[PDB]
RNA sequence: CACGGACCAAGGAGUCUAACGUCUAUGCGAGUGUUUGGGUGUAAAACCCAUACGCGUAAUGAAAGUGAACGUAGGUUGGGGCCUCGCAAGAGGUGCACAAUCGACCGAUCCUGAUGUCUUCGGAUGGAUUUGAGUAAGAGCAUAGCUGUUGGGACCCGAAAG
C-alpha cells in the first residue's frame, strides 16, 4: 500500500515534509554510528551507556552445547506429566508408587524453586538441582536422582 | 526406555546439591593436593 | 474576537468506538450503549469503555488471579467479569466452582472451569443474568508487564533498561555502567 | 471428519474450531428481554422538540 | 436439536434420508479477515517483475 | 548570543507543573540510624495488629 | 535595480529491501510460528505434516558459578466497581488495574565464619547509607498497516578530483 503514504498527501507541498530552511540534504550527521563520542555522545551517554568500552575476559572459541543448562521451575513439574495421568497421581500418591519425571527428556538441565508443589511424592530426574528445590521435594516426599 | 513410569521412592540420607557441590570441588583441588603428597 | 484559554476544536482524548472492524463486537457495543443509556448502573459503563481498548489495555486475566480474586471476603459466589482473555496457569492445583464471563477464553482456561463446575459464559449471556450490574466483580490484568514498559523513561538513574537485540558482557555493560571505566550511570 | 465438531476431533492436529465472542447474533432478542426490560427505565422522545 | 437438510437427487426430487449440519455452519462469519486474509492469499500466485 | 526572548512562553503553553507530593515520600536521604530502627518498629505494629 | 522562467505537449522526482522502535488490527495464548523440507495437487496456487530450530517462560556476575513465597505471594495510604444498611444523603466491607511507600526473596560486592573437616576444605547463620536491564498466581509469538530509524545509487540532477 503506496495510496496510504504520506508520500501522497505532500504533492502540491513543496518541501515535501522535510522542510524549507533545512532541507533533506545527504548524510548530515555522519553516516551511522559515527561521532558517537564527538557529537551524538549525549545520546549515547543517555540512551546507550555501556558503549565504548571493553570489560571482562575473552573465551576462544565458544561453543553454546557446553552452557546448556535451560532452567525449570516447581511449577512446570506437574506440566511435564500427562495431563491424562497427573489427575490419578495427585489424588492418588497416597499409593507407595511414587510418579517419576525425566526433566532431561522434557529439555531441561536443571530444576529451581520458585513456587510451591502438593505434598504428594515425586522422583526427579536432573543433572543439576538446587538446594530449595531438593528442600521442596525431599519435604513433599520425594527425592533427586542425579543423572549423566 | 528410560526408568519406568512410576516407580518407588527411597529417600536415603544424601543431599544430591551437595554431592554435586563437592564433586566440582574435589576436581577441583585434586591436582593442589596430589602436589600436597 | 474572543481571547482563548483552552485550545479549540480540541477532540477528547478517549475512544468512543473499537477500531476493530469484528461485527460480533460491533454487536455488543450495541448492546451495551443500550444498557448504559437506559440504566442507572456504572457497571454497564465500565464494560462499554472497557470494549474499546486496544490488546495492551485490554490483557490477559490468568484463571489464578481470578482463583486469588474469589478468595477475598465473600466474594466467593461472585460473578467474574473480564473484558479481554482468559488464560490457563498451570502453577495452581486448586479451583473453585464459580462463573466466569468474557470474551475470549483458551481451551485450558475453559477445561479447568468447566472440571470444577463452573461454566464459562459471554458478555450477552452475562447482561441476560446481570444487567444492572449484579454480584458482578470485574478483573482487569497488568499492563506494565511488558517487555516494552521495560524501557519507558529511560535516561539515566531511572533504573530502566535500554532499547537493545543481542545481550552479553560486551553489550552495553562498559562505560557509564562502572565506575572503572569511566563513570557510573 | 475434517472440521471438526463438539464430539468428534479434526484430523486436523491441534484444531478446534473457533469460539464465539458472543452467543446469538439477533441482538433485539437480547434486548426485547423480560430480563432486561424488566430492568432498563423507560423511554422517551426518538426525536425531541426545539424549546426556546 | 442439530437440524437437518435434505438430499436431493439428480432428477431434482428429493429424498427422505436427511442429513445433520455440521459444525462448520455454525462457525463465525467474519468478513474483516476473509478480507485480510484474502489481501494475502491472493498474492502467492505472482511472478516477479523487473527491468 | 543568548537572546532568552520566548522562554517564558514556551515553559507556559504546556505550562508549570507542581512536583505532585505524595503520602509516605522517600526515605533515601535520611539518617539510617532512623531508617533501621523505624524498619524494625513497623515490623512490631503489623504483628501486634496481627492478633488484636 | 536578487535568482530561474519565450510558448506548448509528453516524460519528470521520499521508492524497494535487510534488521528494528512506538502505536493499531487479527489468530492462538505459557506457548507461538505450516511453507528449509516432505506428502499432495485441477499443479509456481490451494491443502496436510513429523523432528529440530528461533523468540518467550529466570535472572545475575568479568568469571568460576549460584539461581527467586517467613506471610490468607506481606503491610500502609489512595483507588474504579461490586455487596450491605439507607427514602435519599451518606456509613461500612470488599477492594483488580495504577501511582507513592516500607519490607520479604534470587544473584553480585563488603562483613560475620557454625556443625564438621583428607588441616584446609567446606559456608549454615545473621548483616550492610552498597548493587542489578530481577521475583512477588506468567504475556508472549507470528502476520499485516501508517509513522520513524541505520545501511544500501537511497527524494531527483550536480563538482573540482582519485
Amino acid at each position: 500500500p503506496s495510496r496510504f503514504t504520506k508520500t501522497r498527501k505532500h504533492r502540491g507541498h513543496v518541501s515535501a515534509g522535510k522542510g524549507r530552511i533545512g532541507k533533506h540534504r545527504k548524510h548530515p550527521g555522519g553516516r551511522g554510528m559515527a561521532g558517537g563520542q564527538h557529537h551524538h555522545r549525549i545520546n549515547m551517554d543517555k540512551y546507550h551507556p555501556g558503549y565504548f568500552g571493553k570489560v571482562g575476559m575473552r573465551y576462544f572459541h565458544k561453543q553454546q552445547a557446553h552452557f546448556w543448562k535451560p532452567v525449570l521451575n516447581l511449577d512446570k513439574l506437574w506440566t511435564l506429566i500427562p495431563e491424562d495421568k497427573r489427575d490419578q497421581y495427585l489424588k492418588s500418591a497416597s499409593k507407595e508408587t511414587a510418579p517419576v519425571i525425566d526433566t532431561l527428556a522434557a529439555g531441561y538441565g536443571k530444576i529451581l524453586g520458585k513456587g510451591r508443589i502438593p505434598n504428594v511424592p515425586v522422583i526427579v530426574k536432573a543433572r543439576f538441582v538446587s538446594k530449595l528445590a531438593e528442600e521442596k521435594i525431599r519435604a513433599a516426599g520425594g527425592v533427586v536422582e542425579l543423572i549423566a | 526406555a528410560t526408568d519406568v513410569e512410576a516407580r518407588a521412592v527411597q529417600d536415603n540420607g544424601e543431599s544430591a546439591f551437595r554431592t554435586l557441590r563437592l564433586a566440582r570441588s574435589e576436581k577441583k583441588f585434586r591436582g593442589i593436593r596430589e602436589k600436597r603428597a | 474576537g474572543i481571547d482563548h484559554t483552552s485550545k479549540q476544536h480540541k477532540r477528547s482524548g478517549h475512544r468512543t468506538a473499537p477500531k476493530s472492524d469484528n461485527v460480533y463486537l460491533k454487536l455488543l457495543v450495541k448492546l451495551y450503549t443500550f444498557l448504559a443509556r437506559r440504566t442507572d448502573a456504572p457497571f454497564n459503563k465500565v464494560v462499554l469503555k472497557a470494549l474499546f481498548l486496544s490488546k495492551i489495555n485490554r490483557p490477559p486475566v490468568s484463571v489464578s488471579r481470578i482463583a486469588r480474586a474469589l478468595k477475598q471476603e465473600g466474594a466467593a459466589n461472585k460473578t467474574v467479569v473480564v473484558v479481554g482473555t482468559v488464560t490457563d496457569d498451570a502453577r495452581i492445583f486448586e479451583f473453585p466452582k464459580t462463573t466466569v464471563a468474557a470474551l475470549r477464553f483458551t481451551a485450558g482456561a475453559r477445561a479447568k472451569i468447566v472440571k470444577a463446575g463452573g461454566e464459562c459464559i459471554t458478555l450477552d449471556q452475562l447482561a441476560v443474568r446481570a444487567p444492572k450490574g449484579q454480584n458482578t466483580l470485574i478483573l482487569r490484568g497488568p499492563r506494565n508487564s511488558r517487555e516494552a514498559v521495560r524501557h519507558f523513561g529511560m535516561g539515566p538513574h531511572k533504573g530502566k533498561a535500554p532499547r537493545i537485540l543481542s545481550t552479553g558482557r560486551k553489550f552495553e555493560r562498559a562505560r557509564g555502567r562502572r565506575r572503572s571505566k569511566g563513570f557510573k550511570v | 471428519q475434517v472440521w471438526g465438531s463438539e464430539t468428534v476431533a479434526s484430523s486436523k492436529v491441534g484444531y478446534t474450531l473457533p469460539s464465539h465472542i458472543i452467543s446469538t447474533s439477533d441482538v433485539t432478542r437480547i434486548i426485547n428481554s423480560s430480563e432486561i426490560q424488566s430492568a432498563i427505565r423507560p423511554a422517551g422522545q426518538a426525536t425531541q422538540k426545539r424549546t426556546h | 436439536s442439530r437440524p437437518q437438510v435434505t438430499v436431493h437427487s439428480l432428477t431434482g426430487e428429493a429424498t427422505a434420508n436427511a442429513l445433520p449440519l455440521p459444525a462448520v455452519f455454525s462457525a463465525p462469519i467474519r468478513p474483516d479477515i476473509v478480507h485480510t486474509v484474502f489481501t494475502s492469499v491472493n498474492k502467492n500466485k505472482r511472478q516477479a517483475y523487473a527491468v | 548570543n543568548h537572546t532568552a526572548h520566548n522562554q517564558t512562553r514556551k515553559a507556559h503553553r504546556n505550562g508549570i507543573k507542581k512536583p505532585k507530593t505524595y503520602k509516605y515520600p522517600s526515605l533515601k536521604g535520611v539518617d539510617p540510624k532512623f531508617r533501621r530502627n523505624h524498619k524494625h518498629a513497623l515490623h512490631g505494629t503489623a504483628k501486634a495488629l496481627a492478633a488484636a
